[PDB]
Formats: structure tokens, sequence, C-alpha cells
């Protein structure tokens, strides 16, 4: 019924205050008005990049030219990357640090990178693997060496891309 | 049996084995269940042609 | 690392309250305030009579408080945590902290 | 003093802010200004005031929102995400049902899916046959003429077939023809489960997957079996699922109904609680989920063997061996699989459990396999242990033990049904000491074992081991005692 | 806002509920609260219950003895005050039978209604915590943008033209 998280544009926030003013002895006078309205409309702004400078700073959102810091924590350098896929690799080596690399582990993790149905697995007797894409969205050569870090430690893979089935 | 016949209900439970209650669609018949006690009572389920019900013989 | 229940604590809903507690032999001073538009409880810790208090934290449930600062010679090396009475998924409020308030904030030390 | 400081960041009053503004007014404009109750400065310094308490108490929620403590709503998902934990959405309640069934209902009736509901949110999980999910029987009273009975073995996959007549309807015939069927079921399954059928002579009557206070507990698990003559009634094993996701639970006694009755239906009830659905996560069971992460252990083998320890309604016993060397290997075995034994886990409830397997590991071997959809389907193998059963003798030199005193001395030795499969000895001196255990103290005493059906020149002294996928048993029946 | 088991205004049995909803319920209203907690002060005789000998009220000093009306009116307009939340008596009709010997007397009672304080004692939580997102909509955004901005398109396009 209410959101959990309090972080928001406070609604309303120039009528406020002046609902203070005591006994409207002001109010018509257009003269002590626009003096408090210039004031606290100052207030608006500031107030409304409280936010952003939260907001902003969340990975999901993050631009690149802050991201790389956020990278920078984790050790994940940007190299060549680019901002749409830098944000998926940190996604992905974040992601690796609580999987054990099972059939239906390996599924949920690619399930992030081509939607629902881009993307499907088959098996082979003697550790062979197979990965198919269908709905690619990023260019996968650079993506590539993570996608070898989360199998496991024999594994004997292909990649094959296409699009479309 | 008990002469006054009582209305099926598919919200009712019976747990008397010789009273008659009279189910209706107005095809009207009149069922019993031995097998009913206060130990061991049985539901009144939407309709009675699904156990214990019996109809009466005409 | 094997801990022991040894405190508890309430508090009357008062926005600026403070009061002294005494832990593992040692004594502090408290301080919580309210915040409104965040609707938690804000503590303070520090020695009695100290300049500025040494820690201060957003109180939030199942999280180890004291976690990042068991490297002080006037930090508790114990255990603080809130957690429920009642239904798991309720968060801590103004007046639901206490034994029986709904929310038990507990204090536990370690053996030695 | 209030802002961010060496320890945190602070929280100040209105009345400083006030206080400090107003003192800076006063030097404005000298001591003589007035700013109090009465000036308009002072109502346009006290309204341009409050609206900065705001921003104080947001920049300090926003200072909080990057530490473990204080992160709230999406937020906490960053700090968490780092950590690959991510919060659980919508989920589906899951259990199992068993119902009776008339007399009537033939054993090729197959149930719709998607044509019945169990109650008012629950329906079936999927389409469902009568035969192979008997768990449960009762005969009693009424059932003369010639009898076939028939039951798939749970080790092997052909059927048996068994021929009686009811000569009498009564009696001393009636018992052990009761008696004669329950050799016959033993003789399959697993031991474990005599211990659940027995009959009342004083009702005539038998009970299959009851307990003696005549609940039905059903039996170790789902099998096929069928009697030419239907008698009694039959109790069958049904996997339901809620409709809609979201927040429901149910007690280990409380489905019972059907909204569409199916003829020949008879009653239906729980057996244990169900799993119940949830809402949304919430932030306290998802810090409390990121906090026990580390029993979460899979795709190795120790935690394989814990796992299917802990996740089937049976599997006594468990074992695995590998063979990862370019051939068979002696143990006839593919060059690169290996290979799991198990007791008493079922085929498609213990499968299920294999998806904690590695990937890539191939696995898939044995002599039973199922099908499980990922999606694609994918198909594993195992294998299950056969028993075979021992014959011991015991001979003294004592006082003559009475009737009833011998119960300890043959329930004692229920450690010879502990042993491992293939790495099972005896050590024939083990069950001296647990003999001369089980029994008040106190001259000499020896043990001999052979298999069952040899003949008495069988009997030996040295141990016995068991074969690559056989495993020990013993029936109580099957202990003597000799004087000396 | 006392929380108690409820009592069933017309029999007196604890408030099962009707067939369709069978179980058992606290009394939440402050109304119902007050209505049971008069109805139990005013049932029980004084001293007749073990454990609190000074519970109840004294009928048998008024009962079987002559006695004057205004007298007890007083008693029983009195012990209604004893509750910490009953705001006023609205009004009171005492009237007494001389051939029958009987006396039965009306009033009503007004109370006001407070808040919960909270609820994590009682069955739901107010709180609405975000869901997870979907698939690949999160890494490569979501269809959704695009559906709105044609619906906005055609609405615009509809608006223009006269109708």
């Amino acid at each position: 019924l209410k959101d959990v998280n309090h972080i928001h544009p406070l609604p309303d926030f120039v009528r406020g205050g002046f609902d203070y003013v005591p006994s409207d002895i002001f109010s018509g006078k257009e003269n002590f008005e626009q003096t408090l309205r210039i004031l606290l409309e100052r207030l608006e702004f500031i107030d409304q990049k409280m936010v952003e400078l939260a907001e902003l700073r969340t990975t999901l959102n993050a631009e690149d030219a802050i991201l790389d810091e956020i990278g920078r924590q984790l050790g994940i350098y940007r190299n060549g990357l680019n901002d749409p896929e830098y944000r998926a690799v940190i996604m992905i080596l974040t992601g690796n640090n609580s999987k054990s690399g099972t059939r239906a582990d390996i599924i949920a993790t690619l399930k992030q990178l081509f939607g629902e149905d881009g993307v499907t697995t088959y098996k082979g007797y003697n550790y062979r693997l197979d990965i198919n894409i269908f709905n690619t969205c990023m260019e996968v050569t650079d993506i590539l060496p993570e996608i070898i870090d989360m199998l496991p430690l024999v594994t004997h893979l292909r990649v094959v891309e296409n699009q479309g089935y | 049996f008990k002469t006054p016949p009582l209305p099926w209900r598919n919200g009712g439970s019976v747990n008397e084995f010789n009273q008659l209650y009279s189910f209706t669609d107005g095809n009207t018949t009149w069922w019993y269940a031995p097998g009913a006690t206060v130990s061991n009572p049985v539901v009144m389920r939407d309709s009675p042609i699904n156990g214990k019900f019996k109809v009466f013989l005409d | 690392r094997t801990v022991v229940r040894t405190f508890d604590f309430e508090l009357s809903g008062y926005p600026d309250e403070t009061f002294r507690v005494v832990l593992d032999s040692v004594t502090y001073e408290l301080r919580f305030m309210w915040n409104e538009r965040d609707e938690s409880w804000f503590m303070s810790l520090g020695d009695i009579g100290a300049q500025r208090p040494t820690i201060t934290s957003k109180l939030t449930c199942y999280s180890d408080i004291l976690a990042p600062y068991r490297y002080l010679d006037n930090v508790p090396d114990g255990n603080l945590y809130l957690w429920p009475l009642g239904d798991i998924r309720t968060r801590a409020g103004r007046f639901n902290i206490g034994p029986l308030k709904g929310i038990q904030m507990t204090y536990s030390s370690l053996i030695e | 003093n209030y802002g961010l400081t060496g320890s945190g960041f602070n929280l100040p009053p209105m009345d400083d802010l006030v206080q400090e503004t107003k003192k800076t007014f006063k030097s404005a404009f000298g001591e003589d200004f007035n700013t109090e109750s009465n000036s308009v400065a002072d109502k346009l310094i006290q309204i341009f005031n409050e609206r900065e308490y705001q921003l104080w108490l947001l920049m300090g929620s926003v200072y909080y929102a990057q530490t473990m403590q204080g992160a709230e709503g999406i937020y906490l998902d960053d700090l968490l995400g780092k950590r690959g934990i991510y919060r659980l959405g919508k989920t589906r309640s899951t259990g199992t049902v068993v119902m009776t069934i008339d007399s009537s209902v033939p054993y090729n009736m197959i149930y719709s899916a998607a044509t019945y509901t169990i109650d008012t949110d629950y329906e079936l999980s999927s389409d469902v046959q009568v035969a192979g999910n008997i768990v449960a029987q009762l005969i009693k009273g009424t059932d003369v003429g010639t009898y076939r009975l028939q039951i798939q073995n749970t080790t092997d996959q052909s059927v048996k077939t068994l021929s009686l007549n009811l000569t009498a309807t009564s009696g001393q015939p009636l018992i052990t023809f009761f008696g004669q069927i329950k050799d016959f079921i033993v003789n399959n399954t697993i031991l474990s489960n005599q211990d659940r059928i027995w009959i009342d002579s004083t009702e005539g009557a038998l009970y299959i997957g009851y307990d003696t206070n005549k609940i039905m507990i059903g039996l170790s698990s789902r099998v096929d079996f069928r009697t030419n003559p239907m008698a009694g009634t039959r109790s069958i094993s049904m996997d339901v699922r809620s409709i809609e996701p979201g927040y429901i639970s149910r007690d280990v006694h409380s489905v019972r109904s059907i909204n569409p009755t199916p003829g020949g239906f008879v009653d239906i009830d729980n057996l244990s609680a169900f799993i119940d659905g949830s809402d949304v996560e919430s932030d306290n069971e998802y810090r409390i989920r990121a906090a026990t992460s580390i029993s979460e252990g899979k795709a190795t083998r120790p935690a394989i063997l814990a796992a299917l320890l802990n996740k089937v309604e049976g599997i006594e016993k468990v074992r695995i061996f590998n063979n990862n060397t370019d051939k068979t290997n002696s143990l006839g075995i593919p060059p690169y699989r290996f290979m799991v034994v198990c007791y008493g886990g079922g085929t498609a409830e213990i499968s299920q459990v294999l998806y904690d397997t590695i990937a890539t590991s191939n696995n898939t071997y044995g002599d039973t396999f199922y099908d499980i959809t990922t999606d694609q389907v994918e198909r594993i193998w195992h294998t299950k242990a056969a028993a075979r059963q021992l014959a011991i003798r015991v001979r003294y030199r004592g006082r003559p033990l009475s009737l009833t005193e011998e119960t300890a001395i043959a329930n004692g030795l229920a450690t010879a049904v502990n042993g491992t499969m293939i790495a099972g000895t005896l050590y024939n001196v083990r069950l001296v000491g647990t003999v001369m255990s089980s029994t008040s103290p106190d001259t000499q005493v020896y043990v001999d074992i052979k298999n069952k059906g040899q003949p008495d020149s069988a009997y030996v002294n040295t141990d016995v081991t068991a074969s690559t996928t056989q495993v020990l048993s013993l029936e109580l029946e099957d202990v003597i005692f000799s004087q000396i | 806002q006392f929380k108690d088991l409820l009592l069933d205004p017309l029999t007196g049995d604890l408030d099962f509920g009707t067939p369709g909803d069978r179980g058992m319920r606290l009394a939440l209203t402050n109304q119902l609260s007050l209505r049971q907690r008069l109805y139990l002060r005013f049932a029980i005789w004084a001293g007749d219950w073990y454990f609190d000998e000074t519970f109840g009220f004294p009928y048998r000093t008024f009962v079987g003895k002559k006695t004057v009306k205004a007298v007890l009116d007083g008693r029983i307009k009195s012990e209604v005050r004893q509750e910490p939340d009953v705001l006023q008596i609205t009004d009171f009709q005492s009237t007494m039978d001389v051939v029958s010997r009987s006396y039965k007397c009306f009033f009503t009672v007004v109370t006001a209604e407070g808040e919960e304080i909270s609820l994590a004692f009682v069955g739901e939580d107010e709180y609405q915590y975000p869901t997870p997102p979907e698939s690949n909509v999160q890494l490569c955004g979501d269809e959704g943008v695009i559906i709105n901005f044609k619906n906005k398109l055609y609405y615009l396009i509809n608006f223009r033209l006269p109708k």
C-alpha cells in the first residue's frame, strides 16, 4: 500500500510552507508572495537533485562517466568495453560469486542477456556442452571471456549465434 | 424415517441415519445416508447423485 | 564465535532520547534521533562526556550494526541486532520497539 | 557539528538552525534588529527554515543508502547484488494429495489434468493415471473364486504373477490367503514395507499402508498392483499446485473437497504440509537468506551425498563410483560416466534431486532412467541395489534361553542391515560382540552365516562381502538357536 | 482497543461466525470490546468469582429487600463509569412496578474509537516492496516504452480531428 523506498521528490513542496502563512494576512498582496516564492523555488531545484545524487549512482542507471568508479571498486576495468555491455559484464562477474555451474543455474545467467526464448543449451555425453543464441542485442565476442568463467573446470564448449530460430 | 422432509443444501452436513432430505433441480427426490452419524457426519455436496446418499423409492 | 544474550533495550518513542547504558562492564552513552522523511531511528554511540560520538548509524532489522567497527578500543565486541517478535515482514517503527511492542532490540556478548 | 564528521552522518534539530540564522540576521543589521514573533522578517525566516530541515533529513537518508545497514527497496538490491543474490518473485504452492477410489474404477482410466480443481485455488499438477500410483489398499470381508495378482518388480522391470483360489470366505483359509499375499508383496519392493502391512484376524481384513491404529500412512513409494477381481478400496497419490502465484498455506489434514466429483470418489486428504507459496520477497527474509548462504553447497561429491539423504522420503543408503580414464575399467562403466547407487528412493522423486550435478558432468549411467523437463527435456540414469538375504545360526553353551528372551538377540542383529554397498563386511567378531551385548551379562558362543535356501553344509565363519550392486539383508524369522 | 475473544451479542456464546466463515474472532472495534466489558461486569454477582473476591455487582443488597429506587440508580450509574474509556451517559429511564415488583431501567453510553498503533500482531503489512524484473528487460530495455508512445500518438491523432 506504500512504497518502502522513501527517497522521492517531496510532493507539492512549493504549496507547503505557504500553508504556514498565519491567517491569510499577506495572501492576495502580490508583493510578499513573489519574494517568498522566489526564495522557496530555489530549494525546489536542490531538492530535486538530491534524488539523482542517489538514484543515478545505482549500477542499473549509472552512466559510463561514473560507472567506471563502480567497476573500479570491484576490480572490473573498462578495457575496451562500451557502456551498454560494460554494464552486462559487471552484472555477470558479480553474479558468479554465488554459483555452482549447474544446468539449471547456467540457464538462469544466460536468461538476463537474451530474453526468455533467445537462448538454448544442448548437452553431450563426454563433457560436451553447446550454447545457442537467437536474439542477441549486443556483440558477443567481447562478452565471451566471461561466458567461459562460470562453467565447470572441465567443460567442452561450442558457441553458435544466429538471429531467430 | 422422520417424516418432515428437509431441503437440500450445498453447505450442509448430515449426521443422522434415518432422515429424508429433499433434493431439487422441480424434479424432487428424497435422499438418505445410512452411514451418517454425529461421530461420522457427511457433507451435502452440490448434488447427491455423485456416495453414501441413496434416493427414496417410488 | 559463541555468544550469549545479555541485554535488551526499550524506547519510549520520544524523538530525542538520550541515556547511559553499561555493557561488558564498560559504560557508554547512547542517542536516538527520529527521522521523519526516512521514518527510521538514528543511533549515535560514544564515550561518557565525549565531545563527539564515536559511531553513528541507521537502525535496520537483521543487520549487524557493529560489524565494520570491531577494531576500536571503545566499541563493544558483542552483537547488536533488531529482529521482530511478530510477523517477520514488520519493519522497525517509532513506537513498536521493545520487549513486547513488536521489535526486540538486543545485545549479546561473546563468551570470554 | 551536525553535518559530516569522523563518526558518520548526524541530524540537526530545527531550533539550532533557527538560532544560527537569527544570529546571522542580528549581525546583518546590528543587535537592535527584531526577530521574534511580531517581525515580518521572523515570519519569513521561520517559514524559510523548516524546508531545509526536510533537505537535511533527505540528505542523511541518502548517505546510508550505500551501507550494509540502512539500505531499503531498490537500493538494497544493489548492495546485495554485488554478492550475486536476488529477490524471489511470486511463488506457487506445491504439494501432494491422496484420494480413495471405489472398487469399480478401472485401472486404465486417466484423469484429465485441465478438468478438475481440488479446492478454490488448487488444481492437478499434470495428467494422472490410476495405474502405477497406488499408495495404500484396504481389503475386508466381502471378496469364492480364482484370483490373479500382478506387481512390477521395483528393482527389475519384469511383471510377476501369482495364482490363488479363495475356497473359503473366512477363517484359517482366508488367513492363509492373506499371508500368501503378504509374502508375495514383501518379496518385492523393500523390506520396510512389511512393517506396515498386517492382518487383523479378529475382523478378517487386510491393511496395506496403515499403522496399528488404522491410519493410512502409505507404503514406501508409489507402485503398481492389480487383482483381476477388483476387491477392496484403492488409494492413489496425486501432485497438486496452486492456480495463481501468491501466498497460500495448507496443513497436514486440510484438503477436504473436489469441486467436480469424479464417479467412484470416496474421500481426499493431505499427508504432509504443503510448501506454502509466497508473495513478493520482503527485505527481512532477503537479508536472512543472504546471511545463511554458507550452507548452500552444490555440484560436489560431499554436496551431492548430503543432498540425497535430505531430499527423499527414503534413500536409506547411497554410494557413488567414478571412472574417468579413457576406458570402461573393471566395473562395467562407460569411459566418462559416473555411477550412483541408492536404496529405497523411488525413481521420479530421486531423479529430480540429481539436478544438483555439475553441469557438463555426463553421469547418466545405471539400469533405470527417467526424463525431466528443464524447455528442453533430458534423461538421467541410476540403479537400485539388489538385496541379498542371509541365514544366521547361533550356537552356544550355557543355560537354555527362554521364549521371548531371544527377541533382544534377534533385533540385536539388526546391525547386519546397516552394511554399506559393496564395502560391507560382516566382521563376525562384531556380531559376537553384539549378541553378547543386548542381554544380561553371562560361556561359549559362535555365529554361522549362509545365503538363504542353501543346505546346512554352507554354514561358515569367514566374513561375507557384498557384490558390486548387492546389499546385505536379514529377516527376524531367519534366526535360529542351538544349545551345546 | 482492548482486544479479547468476541462474545455473540445475541446468544452469549463465543462468536464463531456464520456457517460460511466459521472460526474464531477477536474483539477489535472499541464498541464491541466495551459492550462485553460492561456485560461481564454486570452479569457476575459480587464475590461469586473465585480468584477475585472484589469483582462483580452486589445484587443481594437490593433484591429481596424493600429498597429506594433512587439509591439503586446511583449504583447502576456508578459501575458504568469504572471503565476508563467512557465519555458520558446520555439518558436514564428508571421505572419500577409495584404489582409485579419488577424494576427495569434504560440508558445508553457513548464511547469514541481509536487507532491501531501497530499492525505487527494482526494479519497484514502496509508496505509495497518492489517486484524483480523479468528476462532480459533490465539489460536491454522494455517494450512498454514503445506501446505507451504508440498509444499517445494514436490518441493525439484522434484528438485533433473534430468529433
